[PDB]
């Protein structure tokens, strides 16, 4: 029973970070360096933990998320950041134990969309989906777009002549719990 | 549907300063607002940004030294300027940014100006004519700070008259010259005074230039 | 990091033309440009958003076209109050923004080459220790000039400024001074002064000059 890492890194589609994935894994095996070891990821910084440990501890339930992104994004997918990405789309707690994986996918997707417009700052681990007309002024919008009265989600043109900083990164955010409550995810 | 700027003014290299921008058609708190800033002959420069949610960026030539800020009881865009350079000299906008949207609503404008020169009228020098059409003029060096007017003969010489922009010189003193075109053969019948007035100074000065 | 290049500087243009400004960008941004008109002395309006889009309360002879890279903005009919500079935005990476550095529109007119004047210091100014010389170029157009100075021959670097006027409401024409600001003390020391005019209405430079006491 080992842990279906492949369905979600070697994944045909990934999704819009504004709407990102999260796949659960429970009662499973996981050799967490097929993953370190792989020399195919430009981004691999872990937070709560080490690698090395990672096949040595058990963990309640492991969640993977992912999406795509800027290059020049990733940096905002850590525990104490600002930017468009990290404050509409997806957001990581102050207190952050696991993993966070990206590589360059400017070959496969070269359509994507992030979160522009939001009164209030996202929550770790919120996930808004609304396309809602969004209220910039007192004015209600009724859908209707127009002043004031903004489409919440544009669109990354991802173009693959542009620099690395402007091409898509595929993500994958490894979160690991501890709960009181019978592990399931054994590395070994 | 406007936004009111305020609260420039002079000061001096290191000082501080504080703008304010009053909102009238959209809150401020539910926008990306945006501080914007040109210098003299240059082109608009990005200066700081406040997100809805709170995130603040600065640009890299300003960061540690400013702060936006907003109060949403009054719809008021804030930006607070401190040690302040020679370099910060320019006028600021707010602009409402809807981005995809363009940035739609802008300021009428404050101007920022950090200097340690001291308000000092000008001299007025005669820039004499010489020896079918003659050119005289009139040199209005060394004033401080900006706005200086000229005139000829009290108003009743306009045609021929132009009156350069001012340049600012390294000692951080404006001048400038305003010139005129008249026949040759009057050069002696018709009297030519030039008339300049320096208001931060209390200056007013007329100067009669002949051969 | 995605730089703005606006193509023509200046643009002189004549009531009544189809001008056509352009923009061009470092990446392919899509259609996220946004396109801007400035008076002088006056803060700037949005035209066009969206490439494409035409703001509210801009006149219907302005429009936009563009994708990828490369971006136009262009006016039907050129009215008076068309004449300003005209800047472009990105807002496809935008809480770094960029601008171009802008197109200033003129208005189109017959050349004309330059009345040169030069103005030794007066008596009044050396007193104070400082003497500047005053080189007039009057009523020309285009705005494109060239200044040397020359003190006994020695072209002069370093020691000069220039201002020049807005086009005339009634010529078109421009005008600029430059002031060769130097010591009594040097300029005592020298003879010839001299002011070498380079302009496309004039077939070879003119040389104004005056020799210090005479």
């Amino acid at each position: 029973n080992l842990c279906p890492f492949g369905e979600v890194f070697n994944a045909t589609r990934f999704a819009s970070v504004y709407a990102w994935n999260r796949k659960r894994i429970s009662n499973c095996v996981a050799d967490y360096s097929v993953l370190y070891n792989s020399a195919s990821f430009s981004t691999f910084k872990c937070y709560g933990v080490s690698p090395t440990k990672l096949n040595d501890l058990c963990f309640t339930n492991v969640y993977a998320d992912s999406f795509v992104i800027r290059g020049d994004e990733v940096r905002q997918i850590a525990p104490g950041q600002t930017g468009k990405i990290a404050d509409y789309n997806y957001k990581l707690p102050d207190d952050f134990t696991g993993c966070v994986i990206a590589w360059n996918s400017n070959n496969l997707d070269s359509n994507y969309l992030y979160r522009l417009f939001r009164k209030s700052n996202l929550k770790p681990f919120e996930r808004d989906i609304s396309t809602e007309i969004y209220q910039a002024g007192s004015t209600p919008c009724n859908g209707v777009e127009g002043f004031n009265c903004y489409f919440p989600l544009q669109s990354y043109g991802f173009q693959p002549t542009n620099g690395v900083g402007y091409q898509p990164y595929r993500v994958v955010v490894l979160s690991f719990e501890l709960l009181h409550a019978p592990a399931t995810v054994c590395g070994h | 549907v406007q936004l009111v700027e305020s609260g420039g003014g002079l000061v001096q290299p290191g000082g501080s300063l504080r703008l304010s921008c009053a909102a009238s058609g959209f809150i401020v708190s539910s926008n990306y607002m945006t501080w914007v800033r040109q210098a003299p002959g240059k082109g608009l420069e990005w200066v700081s940004v406040i997100y809805s949610g709170g995130s603040t960026f600065y640009a890299d030539s300003v960061k540690g030294r400013f702060t936006i800020s907003r109060h949403n009881s009054k719809n008021t865009l804030f930006l607070q300027m401190n040690s302040l350079r020679a370099e910060d000299t320019a006028v600021y906008y707010c602009a409402r940014d809807a981005q995809n949207y363009g940035m739609d609503v802008w300021g009428q404008g404050t101007t920022v100006t950090v200097s340690s020169a001291s308000t000092k009228g000008p001299s007025v020098f005669p820039l004499a004519p010489s020896s079918g059409t003659a050119a005289l003029g009139c040199l209005v060096k060394d004033y401080f700070p900006e706005p200086v007017t000229v005139s000829w003969n009290s108003g009743a010489l306009t045609s021929g008259v132009h009156t350069f922009p001012a340049v600012l010189q390294s000692s951080g003193l404006y001048s400038l010259s305003s010139v005129v075109t008249v026949p040759s053969s009057s050069l002696g019948t018709q009297t030519y005074i030039c008339n300049v007035n320096h208001k931060p100074s209390n200056t007013k000065v007329d100067k009669k230039v002949e051969p | 990091d995605i730089q703005m290049t606006q193509s023509p500087s200046s643009l002189s243009a004549s009531v009544g033309d189809r001008v056509t400004i352009t923009c061009r960008a470092s990446q392919s941004i899509s259609s996220y440009l946004n396109w801007y008109q400035q008076k002088p002395g006056k803060a700037p309006k949005l035209l066009i958003f969206a490439a494409s889009s035409l703001q509210t309360g801009a006149p219907s002879r302005f429009s936009g076209s563009g994708s990828g890279t490369d971006f136009t903005l262009t006016i039907s009919s050129l009215q008076p109050e068309d004449f300003a500079t005209y800047y472009c935005q990105q807002s496809y990476s935008t809480p770094p923004y960029t601008f171009g550095q802008g197109t200033k529109l003129e208005i189109k007119r017959t050349v004309a080459a330059p009345s040169v004047f030069i103005f030794p210091p007066s008596d009044e100014q050396l007193k104070s220790g400082t003497a500047s010389v005053v080189c007039l170029l009057n009523n020309f157009y285009p705005r494109e000039a060239k200044v040397q100075w020359k003190v006994d021959n020695a072209l002069q670097s370093g020691n000069s400024q220039e201002s020049v006027t807005e086009q005339d409401s009634k010529d078109s024409t421009y005008s600029l001074s430059s002031t060769l600001t130097l010591s009594k003390a040097d300029y005592e020391k020298h003879k010839v002064y001299a002011c070498e005019v380079t302009h496309q209405g004039l077939s070879s430079p003119v040389t104004k000059s005056f020799n210090r006491g005479e």
